[PDB]
């Protein structure tokens, strides 16, 4: 039960494993995400799918990780968020899991990364001004 | 709330520069805030400094201590720094950091002022 | 210690339950397959390992949807079609007694009229053969629908026969699939997989009994949203087919009048040689040994020990009182009496005849003011269809007695669709996520 | 014949010339990309003109080239997929010319790029933990 | 307009080697442009002396100059330099720089043609 | 008071109050509604 690899190239393969084996195939997911009676439906579902991509483009550019799929930043992790160690984390929970139970404090560290590009922002072009 | 909380060493010789921290919590130095230096002497009335702006970083001094008065900022390590050169007898005195802004949130508008407790400085040999 | 700090990753394997709208794939008719996208040769699956999933049926909103675009398109399909205004005058009819056996005696009427031409001021008579369902007396007779909504004909060219149809997600949305078997369609399902979009779905209309779908992998399988409460039908699917063959043996004749300018509706002329009611037949043993799983099947629910009644339906409209469909064209509406009727105690080449009739203004959908005139097929006609399930109802159910009686149901129509779409459901993805990590920018 | 400059500021005006005098106007072709009978062919037309310009956006982003109209990348070139040398291709043929015979082997090199840009990815956080 | 401007030493030694830049205004070195060097001995034709390719940097020089004659570009500074060696008495001439190209701007289009002024250049001990 | 150019006489004068005016309107008549049918579906409502 220990000491065997395990490798998926589905679209939603590595929904079912861990954390860390689940972060080496962001691409494949990645790749899916922009692609009378019924032609309208068409339209509106094309219209729809544009709309969700711009706006996850958006919001990962303002935070200064644009055109990446892993980038960590300055912000520290607070410890009332959770409290496990990153061996309990990455090596026995799934991704599900850790969305279920993160939920509650999402649009703070959404907040919290904002404010620190900016300031990082204003740092850069201070620094560059001599 | 903006917190402002000042340090630095309590006896500093004649002649000698005098140097102080101020650190602040809850807001960030590089925002659109002033920051200002002020001491009070014993048994007498109170006598501003200085002040500093956190985004420009333009600073003003009073006149009586000018060629001899810095004040600098520090965003990365988010404290504001004092620098007075050539202390005599004369600069014992309690200083104080403190912070006045307006805070315009959408609709409503807030008058918001915080001062440090202040450290006591004693000039002399 | 811990020095942890915020790691964005983009991509990862998480969804959310969602409503959205599904769009067609495909491979004259009233199911319009032109503006429907054609389906890959070779669909993908992909099945998710370790991954159990929430399932419940009787709240998917797929189901609506199903209902709202089947109704959209037979309502657009009959736009360009001829309105029957003029047909609401007085009629004069007599009765059809040559060549008729015992049992169609007085269910044809020999109706004469007037009627207009392509020319505004000239006038024609003419006669044509109705159904005593379609008269109503005022020896003068009109048509039901008269003072309810003038209403049209359907076109003779559009085809009402069922074609399969794939309801495929948009993009950003996927249709999560359980493959779990002995599955009644509510709770845990531990075998998941991701299709592209389901299957082909007939849109098979009927009541009383579920015809030309699709038959359970392991056993008969029972399902009700609270089998406790009487008020909720129950849906069962048979395992195996029951092979059933309806006939209408009338050699009809077909004519057309000219009522305007490029304007015809067709009437029946004669009928050449004699004249019989349509009927059904469904064989005894293999029906036999279908109730016999059925029961065998319901005591788990209902004790091992109860009495276990089949009866006749209750009453109301010819609709919900009887098992209605359409074979080549014309609406039948038949008689499951000889079925249901048994009682079972815990402990050959003939066949059961249904005779049953034949109308030709119909009411589809549950609505009113509208109607579809069907015209008349030339010839007899005759189809052969699978019995794969059955809708029932528990009639009373108090406690005061030790047996149960089941009487079969329908008039809903949505749970037609329903015994198909039941092991789908729709997602939509979450690519951003958010974990502590070591590394610092 | 030799010696003579060649400039060009049209929407397609390098079309004719050769690959490495071609690479010199890419943002002229750049700019142009994104801009009851006739109205709804507008809205169509101008849904399918977003839809490609995301496609190639998100397809150009994988690879790490988000923002850069020249990005050369780590993958080595396989001598299977041509044999000329530099001297013959960018002073001795056209882009039409060469995508008419490289056409063949274009998803190849596409999925070698995401690999590449994945693994390049995971290095840069690995040597960040530290 | 294509700007070309000549500079360096009015003198050079015997047996040195002869320096020579020449600015460009108005056009960037590294487009698609050929700058070409060319001298005038005294009281004599023309002479050719070798160009450059701006874009790719490629460089043809006249097989009498072959192997004393070097020529460069600086797309920063935006200029190229020339560079001859072991200079006799017989290379002192006046040396220009030029460039000759089409301008194909939409409909129309132009040959274009730019020299300078020119330097003289005297070789002797 | 608002107009678009109040010395021309060929634009409306807008007049805005600061308290309303109570109006009280009403009909006394008791009438009667019945309907004729007119064809298949179709009705008619008269005064009766
Ligand atoms: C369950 O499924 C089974 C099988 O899967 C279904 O049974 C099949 O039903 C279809 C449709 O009734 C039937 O196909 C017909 O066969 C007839 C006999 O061969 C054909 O004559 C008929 O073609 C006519 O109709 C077409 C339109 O549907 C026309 O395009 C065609 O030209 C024919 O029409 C001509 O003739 C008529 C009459 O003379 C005339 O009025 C027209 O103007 C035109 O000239 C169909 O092809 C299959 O044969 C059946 N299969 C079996 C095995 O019997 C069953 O119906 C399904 N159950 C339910 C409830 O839907
Ligand atoms: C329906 O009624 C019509 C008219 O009464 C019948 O048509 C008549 O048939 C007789 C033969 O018995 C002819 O002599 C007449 O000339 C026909 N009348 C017309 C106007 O054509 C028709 O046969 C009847 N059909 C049935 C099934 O009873
Ligand atoms: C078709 O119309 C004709 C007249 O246009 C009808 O014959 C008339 O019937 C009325 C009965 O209400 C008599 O009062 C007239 O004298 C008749 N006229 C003639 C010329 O015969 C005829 O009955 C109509 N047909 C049907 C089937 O109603
Ligand atoms: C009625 O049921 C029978 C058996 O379930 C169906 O016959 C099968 O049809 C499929 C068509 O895809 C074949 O692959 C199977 O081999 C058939 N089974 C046998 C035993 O022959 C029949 O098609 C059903 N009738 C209808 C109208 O769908
Ligand atoms: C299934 O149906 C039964 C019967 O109605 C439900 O039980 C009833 O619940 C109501 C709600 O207050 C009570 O008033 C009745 O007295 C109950 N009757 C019996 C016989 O228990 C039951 O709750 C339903 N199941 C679910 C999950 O809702
Ligand atoms: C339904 O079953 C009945 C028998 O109960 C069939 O009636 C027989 O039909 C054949 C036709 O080939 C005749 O030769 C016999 O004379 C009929 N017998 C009786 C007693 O009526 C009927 O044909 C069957 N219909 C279908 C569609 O299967
Ligand atoms: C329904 O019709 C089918 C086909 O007409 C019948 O199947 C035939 O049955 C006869 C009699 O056993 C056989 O000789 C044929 O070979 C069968 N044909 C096929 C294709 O299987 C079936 O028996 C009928 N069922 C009923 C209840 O009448
Ligand atoms: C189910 O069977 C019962 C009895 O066999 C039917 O009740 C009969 O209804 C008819 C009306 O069509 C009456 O004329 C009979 O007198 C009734 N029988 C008795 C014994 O009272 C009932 O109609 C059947 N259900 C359906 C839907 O036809
Ligand atoms: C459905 O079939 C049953 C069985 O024949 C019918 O019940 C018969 O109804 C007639 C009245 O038309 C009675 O005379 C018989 O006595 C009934 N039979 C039995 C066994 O009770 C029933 O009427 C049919 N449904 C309809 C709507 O007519
Ligand atoms: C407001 O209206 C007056 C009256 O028409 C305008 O003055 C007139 O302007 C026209 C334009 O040439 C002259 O022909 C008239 O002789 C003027 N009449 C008077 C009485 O002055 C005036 O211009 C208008 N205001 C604006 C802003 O257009
Ligand atoms: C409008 O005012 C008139 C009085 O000028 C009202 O007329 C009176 O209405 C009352 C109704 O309660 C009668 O009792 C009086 O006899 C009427 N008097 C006269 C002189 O007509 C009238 O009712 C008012 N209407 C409204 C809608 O306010
Ligand atoms: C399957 O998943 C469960 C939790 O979802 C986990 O405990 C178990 O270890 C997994 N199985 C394997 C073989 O890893
Ligand atoms: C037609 O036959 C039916 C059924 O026998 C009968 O009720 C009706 O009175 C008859 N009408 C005639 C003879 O006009
Ligand atoms: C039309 O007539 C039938 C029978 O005479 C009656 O049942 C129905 O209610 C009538 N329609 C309306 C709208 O009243
Ligand atoms: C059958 O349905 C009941 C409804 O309450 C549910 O609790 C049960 O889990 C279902 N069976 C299975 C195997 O999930
Ligand atoms: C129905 O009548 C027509 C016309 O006589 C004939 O051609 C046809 O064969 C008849 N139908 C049957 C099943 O015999
Ligand atoms: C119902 O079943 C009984 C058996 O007790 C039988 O006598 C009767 O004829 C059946 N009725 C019908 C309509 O088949
Ligand atoms: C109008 O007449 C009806 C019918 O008599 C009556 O019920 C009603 O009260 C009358 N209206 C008034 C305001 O009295």
């Amino acid at each position: 039960a220990v000491g065997i690899g395990a490798v998926f190239l589905g679209f939603l393969g590595a929904a079912g494993s861990t954390m860390g084996a689940a972060s080496m195939t962001l691409t494949v997911q990645a790749r899916n995400l922009l692609s009378t009676v019924w032609g309208i439906k068409q339209l509106q579902a094309r219209v729809l799918a544009v709309e969700r991509y711009l706006r996850d483009q958006q919001l990962l550019g303002i935070w200064g990780c644009s055109g990446k799929l892993i980038c960590c930043t300055n912000v520290p992790w607070n410890s009332s968020w959770s409290n496990r160690n990153l061996s309990e984390i990455w090596d026995n929970m799934t991704w599900l899991q850790w969305d279920k139970e993160i939920s509650n404090y999402t649009q703070i560290i959404y907040g919290l990364l904002e404010e620190s590009q900016n300031q990082q922002e204003k740092n850069e072009q201070d620094l560059l001004a001599l | 709330q903006v917190w402002l909380r000042e340090s630095g060493p309590g006896l500093v010789k004649s002649s000698e520069t005098l140097s102080l921290t101020c650190a602040v919590s809850g807001a960030s130095v590089g925002g659109n805030y002033y920051w200002n230096w002020i001491r009070q002497f014993p048994g007498k009335g109170l006598e501003w400094m200085g002040n500093v702006h956190g985004g420009s970083g333009n600073t003003e001094y009073n006149p009586s201590l000018k060629g001899r008065l810095t004040i600098s900022r520090d965003t990365s390590r988010g404290h504001f720094l004092l620098h007075l050169d050539s202390v005599t007898a004369a600069d014992t005195a309690v200083y104080y950091c403190s912070t006045q802004y307006w805070r315009h949130t959408g609709y409503d508008s807030s008058f918001f002022d915080s001062w440090g407790q202040g450290a006591l400085v004693t000039v002399s040999s | 210690a811990e020095n942890l700090w915020v790691t964005v990753y983009y991509g990862v394997p998480v969804w959310k339950d969602a409503e959205t709208t599904l769009f067609c794939a495909s491979d004259h008719n009233v199911w319009a397959t032109h503006a429907c996208v054609p389906t890959d040769p070779n669909p993908q699956e992909i099945h998710l390992e370790n991954v159990t999933e929430e399932f419940n049926m009787w709240k998917n909103n797929m189901v609506e949807q199903m209902h709202t675009d089947i109704i959209s398109l037979w309502d657009q399909s009959l736009k360009p079609c001829v309105k029957l205004t003029p047909l609401c005058v007085t009629l004069q009819c007599t009765n059809v007694t040559n060549n008729i056996t015992d049992d169609m005696r007085g269910e044809l009427k020999n109706c004469s009229f007037n009627m207009t031409t392509e020319l505004r001021d000239k006038k024609q008579k003419v006669y044509s053969l109705f159904y005593r369902l379609d008269v109503v007396q005022i020896k003068e007779y009109r048509l039901i629908n008269c003072n309810t909504s003038a209403c049209t004909q359907a076109c003779p060219k559009v085809s009402f026969e069922p074609i399969p149809i794939h309801y495929c997600a948009p993009a950003g949305f996927a249709i999560l699939k359980c493959k779990d078997k002995k599955f009644n369609g509510t709770g845990p399902c531990p075998s998941v997989s991701t299709v592209q979009c389901t299957h082909g779905i007939k849109p098979v209309v009927s009541t009383q009994l579920l015809l030309n779908g699709s038959l359970a992998e392991e056993e008969v399988m029972i399902r009700s949203e609270n089998i406790t409460n009487n008020a909720k039908n129950i849906l069962v699917q048979f395992n195996t087919p029951v092979q059933i063959n309806c006939t209408r043996p009338n050699n009809n004749t077909r004519k057309s009048i000219r009522i305007g300018p490029g304007q015809a509706f067709y009437a029946t002329g004669d009928i050449i040689g004699d004249i019989r009611q349509a009927h059904c037949n469904v064989s005894k043993a293999t029906w036999n040994e279908t109730l016999g799983k059925v029961v065998k099947q319901l005591r788990k629910h209902f004790g091992n020990n109860t009495i276990i009644r089949f009866a006749n339906s209750s009453g109301g409209d010819l609709e919900v009182t009887t098992h209605s469909f359409n074979c080549g064209g014309e609406f039948f509406y038949c008689n499951t009496s000889g079925l249901f009727n048994s009682t079972w105690i815990s402990n050959s080449n003939d066949s059961i005849t249904l005779p049953c009739r034949i109308k030709q203004i119909i009411n589809m959908w549950q609505r009113i003011g509208q109607c579809m005139y069907a015209p008349p097929i030339q010839g007899v006609i005759r189809c052969v269809s699978n019995i794969t399930g059955l809708i029932l109802t528990r009639d009373g159910g108090s406690t005061n007695s030790t047996t149960e009686t089941f009487r079969p149901g329908g008039g809903d129509m949505r749970d037609n669709w329903r015994s198909e779409l039941y092991k789908y459901k729709v997602v939509k993805i979450e690519p951003l996520g958010v974990a502590p990590t070591r590394c610092k920018r």
